[PDB]
RNA sequence: CGAUGUCGGCUCGUCGCAUCCUGGGGCUGAAGAAGGUCCCAAGGGUUGGGCUGUUCGCCCAUUAAAGCGGCACGCGAGCUGGGUUCAGAACGUCGUGAGACAGUUCGGUCUCUAUCCGCCACGGGCGCAGGAGGCUUGAGGGGGGCUCUUCCUAGUACGAGAGGACCGGAAGGGACGCACCUCUGGUUUCCCAGCUGUCCCUCCAGGGGCAUAAGCUGGGUAGCCAUGUGCGGAAGGGAUAACCGCUGAAAGCAUCUAAGCGGGAAGCCCGCCCCAAGAUGAGGCCUCCCGGCAGCCGGUAAGGACCCGGGAAGACCACCCGGUGGAUGGGCCGGGGGUGUAAGCGCCGCGAGGCGUUGAGCCGACCGGUCCCAAUCGUCCGAGGUCU
């Protein structure tokens, strides 16, 4: 019974679910848009939005909080410069989910790009 | 568990009865109201690559 | 929560120590023992030539549990032992003062003789 | 109420009643008073 | 609809307001209203909150203290109207919002890991003062 | 027989005389009446309730017919009081008052195909002493070639729960009617925000 | 005998009554209480443990009681394999022997996939003579049904006393069933903190991985939960069993019966809850809808579906909710809640560390707000009402 359980399993053991969010976050901030399954990107969104958030917020604790997750000196310095900016008057809504119209022919997954907002 | 087994050879018409329900349901498509082709609603047109009346994939 | 086969630590001066819970004196099928309970026990352990000695069966009251005890207030007190007061067959402590803490249930269930020993009700 | 196969008068005051199709031998004694099964 | 705004609208007029603040680890002697044969007297447990579950008008403590050798822990509703007054005897310097291993503690080490809290001390007698 | 429709908001306990009763907390009113069974018209006495409203774009026709036929608001559930005359428009907590005795039915927390034990509290088998992958089986089902069969109703596996209850004879710790609270002593069936009904107990 | 797996235990029951308790009653060598016996009665219950493979039995402590039996001495495609009964080994004994026991003793592989009927749940189709959307009723079916102690009655009746009532009320329990998470108590898989080794980021500091599919440890939200909370057994009505009667003839009397009428039980029916119109007998009420070729087709009405966004709803499906008018989910914000004073800095220390900043920082579900991000645009089905 899952009742008002949040976050998905995915499939995946909790450092391995961590490890994902951590990989697919990277490589979103890295690109700004990404192609991933459904359920992946829609429990990514918030795992992103939050990162946003203290780029939003800024400060040297903000900094060492993101790269706790994001573990990397150049991709937190291209958000907290980049990314930081360009949502700074943003609140939520930091990333867009757009479902493809065409599954995954090796196993007919749907897919759907995830894409920091604009 | 000591192996169950099927009894008889199932008759043609009861697999075929058994089967009644394995139809395929028509994907729904909507039109693009960009390019006017057919795709799943929801979703981005890969043909035109629009999406909410604006551009969304580099189709 | 007191159940057979459960050690209780004798709170008076019978000369036991211990006693081994073998069965709970409130209906047939009764599954719990707790506060101002009549359990019916076995002498584990005494101090020697005490009054009972090891191998007696019998009746005690359960006074204090490391299980905590719910109240209509909604306040609940919980020990850390479980006592039992090795009680005659007529509601009487057989022995002569109780040690330690004990349940204000005992009040509320006929046993004021061990209220009145018990050096700190509660 | 004696219940029995063999109802019978026991005194002359054994008096017998087919009552209710079953066989009762109604009596002033108490004891005597029987039931036929 | 808030749901929580009708509990605490609900609970809002049960809720005691006066009881003194005080943390884990410290020590306490609660007054509390006791309805014993038929009249009520006010015995006062004095132990070690060693937990607060915070859970607002339905938030509880729970107090411990050794009655003759005896670990006596008590569990009090935080606002029922039966304690009638809470007295912080001591600002003990707890760690944790759980003190469960005082349990397994003599006493020597019980007053060795709880040491007083020099700042909710020095605050309380900064605090304490009439006009 | 007096019956309100109702909300459950949460549990809580309160301190009535010193004694903290846990009860839960339901938002019954403001329940209007929509339309009144009447025995000729329908073969029995009964009344049907809104309760909560809804958004006009969010109603059939019909429905909304079914309102207009009333001079009542478009609400989101409705429902009957069985043998219930409400002479009011809209049945409100008022009817209740605190100490009487009421029976409540909601849909209790559906915990979806549920296992035998959850179910119906059947032991399982051991834990150790060599059981093989049956340590929560129900065991035996049946008897031998005679009947050979298993009778109805046997206690198996499925949907545990997610339906209608009644809990019966609570009491009414206490009404709000500026708020349109209801405080019942005991638990509720359901979850909170479950619809729920409350009616005049049964028993005596 | 081209296989019907054999004692026992467990799980799960169901049923008979030749009734162990609970209910009713008769008689008594029934003073009361307690009993005995029999009669009617199967609704519910029938405890835990020691010994033994055991069933059985004895014992232990209770209990109202600690029922007897059937169901392939129920139940191994549900479990175990203790015993019996494979192969090894040993003893007593028999046999020259090989070996034998019904005598003993230690050991000894129990086989993932359910086709059908059955059962437990959930659906699709069609039907329910117009189409939908709601509400219902309830044919009928299931669940449940229990029991004890104490107090008053009243130490009253009874009784030399001893002892000790009926009836009628009151309260409190045990087990069981349902529901729920306010409280207690669990978990609470990464929400918080700490610690060890290693390696790495980036040297310090600060962090990350790994140590489990949490490294360990200290906590713990919501949810799920019981050990926690509440609620239940009804009350009552009806016909009855045993049994007890009024009237009463046959049969001048009497007769509970033969005409009749009544009382009469944990019993049956209703009553309580639940399911329920496939109840094909397809029920009832409210509301909404209106042509080209018994029909046919048409777009279609109402409406629905598909499609999302979800949900204490859920295996799927279904059900519910939302769909720009939107707060449905993710964000964010605020509260809750948890962890427990972040980092950084300053100061104090040789340093480990300590102090202030600081109930700080972080913060899963919880409770509301905010349209920031998503439920875009949409498509398709779906009335022309059979006849007396
Ligand atoms: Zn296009
Ligand atoms: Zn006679």
């Amino acid at each position: 019974m899952r009742h008002l359980k949040s976050g998905r399993k995915l499939n995946r053991h909790s450092s391995h679910r961590l490890a994902l969010y951590r990989n697919q976050a990277k490589s979103l901030l890295t690109h700004g848009r990404i192609t991933t399954t459904v359920p992946k990107a829609k429990e990514l969104r918030g795992f992103v939005d939050h990162l946003i958030h203290l780029a939003k917020r800024g400060d040297l604790h903000a900094r060492r909080l993101v790269l706790r997750d994001l573990q990397d000196v150049k991709l937190v310095r291209k958000l907290f410069d980049e990314i930081a900016p360009r949502y700074r008057d943003r609140q939520g809504g930091y990333t867009r989910v757009l479902k493809l119209a065409e599954r995954r022919r090796g196993d007919g997954a749907p897919l759907a790009l995830v894409e920091l907002v604009e | 568990a000591k192996h169950p087994v099927p009894k008889k050879k199932t008759s043609k018409a009861r697999r075929d009865a058994r089967r009644s329900h394995h139809a395929l349901t028509p994907p729904t498509l909507v039109p693009c109201p960009e390019c006017k082709a057919m795709k799943p609603p929801h979703t981005v047109c890969p043909e035109c690559g629009y999406y909410a009346g604006r551009k969304v994939l580099e189709v | 929560m007191i159940q057979p086969q459960t050690y209780l630590e004798v709170a008076d001066n019978t000369g036991a120590r211990k006693i081994m819970c073998i069965r709970v004196l409130k209906g047939s099928n009764a599954k719990y023992a707790t506060v101002g309970d009549v359990i019916v026990a076995s002498v584990k352990e005494a101090i020697p030539r005490g009054a009972v000695k090891e191998g007696d069966v019998v009746k005690a009251v359960v006074v204090r549990t490391k299980k905590e005890i719910k109240r209509p207030d909604g306040s609940a007190i919980r020990f850390d032992d479980n006592a039992a007061v090795i009680i005659n067959n007529q509601l009487e402590p057989r022995g002569t003062r109780v040690f330690g803490p004990v349940a204000r249930e005992l009040r509320e269930k006929g046993f004021m003789k061990i209220v009145s020993l018990a050096p700190e009700v509660l | 109420m004696k219940v029995r196969a063999s109802v019978k008068r026991i005194c002359d005051k054994c008096k017998v009643i087919r009552r209710h199709g079953r066989v009762y031998v109604i009596c002033e004694n108490p004891k005597h008073k029987q039931r036929q099964g | 609809m808030n749901r929580g705004a009708l509990i605490k609208l609900v609970e809002s007029r049960y809720v005691r307001t006066d009881l003194p603040e005080f943390r884990p680890g410290d020590t306490v002697r609660v007054s509390y209203k006791v309805k014993e044969g038929n009249r009520t007297r006010i015995q006062d447990f004095e132990g070690i909150v060693i937990r607060i579950r915070r859970n607002g008008f339905n938030t509880t403590f729970t107090v411990r203290k050794v009655s003759y050798g005896v670990g006596v822990e008590r569990i009090f509703p935080l606002h029922s109207p039966l304690i009638q007054k809470i007295d912080i005897v001591q600002r003990g310097r707890a760690r944790r919002a759980k003190l469960y291993f005082i349990r397994n503690l003599s006493d020597r080490e019980i007053r060795r890991k709880l040491r007083a809290d020099r700042k909710r001390i020095d605050q309380d007698r900064a605090a304490e003062r009439a006009a | 027989m007096k019956g309100i429709l109702g909300v459950k908001v949460g549990m809580t306990r309160i301190f009535r005389d010193d004694r903290a009763v846990p009860v839960t907390v339901i938002l019954a009113g403001p329940c209007p009446v929509v339309q009144r069974r009447t025995p000729e018209k329908d073969g029995y006495t009964a009344v049907q309730l809104g309760f909560l409203p809804q958004n006009p774009k969010r109603v059939n026709r019909p429905l909304k017919g079914h309102f207009a036929k009333a001079g009542v608001e478009p609400v989101r559930i409705l429902r009957e009081i069985r043998d219930f005359n409400p002479e009011g428009d809209t049945v409100t907590v008022e009817i209740f008052k605190p100490g009487e005795r009421v029976d409540v039915t909601g849909t209790s927390k559906g915990r979806g195909f549920a296992g035998v034990m959850k179910r119906w509290n059947f032991a399982g088998g051991p834990d150790s002493h060599g059981a093989h992958k049956i340590h929560r089986h129900p065991g035996s089902i049946g008897n031998r070639k005679t009947p050979g069969r298993v009778y109805k109703g046997k206690k198996m596996a499925g949907h545990y729960g997610a339906e209608r209850v009644t809990v019966m004879n609570l009491e009414v710790v206490d009404v709000i009617p500026e708020e349109n609270l209801l405080l019942v002593k005991g638990a509720v069936p359901g979850p909170n925000g479950g619809l729920v009904i409350v009616r005049e107990t049964k028993k005596a």
